[PDB]
């Protein structure tokens, strides 16, 4: 049995921690909703 | 139950203790999450029940109490923020420049940030605070890193 609990407001934070790269990938999406890499 | 707009954890007591299986967004009286978090099951909010209303396994999305309401889109140029809600930890904003998933049916934004599986359904926002999609359906690339699609539904 699943239940929900509030965790916060949805707002943009000024000066949030900035990280992560921006990869450009060729991908395929199957009927089950799974993404996979195309090589 | 609680109908206030915002980000929520999705919990279960089926396993050991209370376990966080994902996250979702309450907006305009509708609860939005990824299909793989709830498998389309009903949810409890205090003493109230939220029934599924729309869902799609291929999009990996589901809405409760009404139709999908989120329609903002990534502009393809600007940094966005993941409003990560990890299990047992406080909600935290992470800013990033999305990459791209190129598919036979078009391109989708993607965020290269690695959080526990229970963070699935966390919202990705633009600079106006609008939800441009949900984090948690993606792929594992060559160097073993996780990259999530920015998954957004259609507002009918
Ligand atoms: C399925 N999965 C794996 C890693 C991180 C996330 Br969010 C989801």
């Amino acid at each position: 049995d699943m239940y929900i609990e509030r965790a916060g407001d949805i707002t943009w934070e000024k000066d949030a921690e900035v990280t992560g790269n921006s990869p450009r990938l060729d991908v395929a999406l199957d009927e089950s909703g799974d993404f996979s890499l195309v090589e | 139950g609680e109908t206030t707009d915002g980000v929520y954890r999705v919990m279960t007591r089926r396993l050991l203790g209370s376990t966080q299986v994902g996250v979702g967004v309450m907006q305009e009286g509708v609860f939005h999450t990824m299909w793989h978090v709830t498998k389309g099951a009903a949810l409890r909010s205090g003493e109230g029940r939220l029934d599924p209303y729309w869902g799609d396994v291929k999009q990996d999305l589901v809405s409760y109490c009404g139709p999908w309401k989120l329609d903002a889109a990534w502009d393809g140029l600007s940094e966005v923020q993941l409003l990560a809600v990890p299990p047992g930890e406080r909600a935290k904003n992470i800013q990033t420049l999305p990459g791209i998933f190129k598919t036979k049916d078009g391109d989708i934004g993607a965020v290269a940030l690695d959080y526990p599986a229970g963070t699935s359904g966390s919202p990705i926002l633009d600079k106006c605070g609008r939800v441009i999609g949900l984090y948690g359906n993606g792929v594992v690339i060559k160097n073993g890193s996780y990259v999530s699609a920015i998954t957004q539904g259609k507002r009918e």
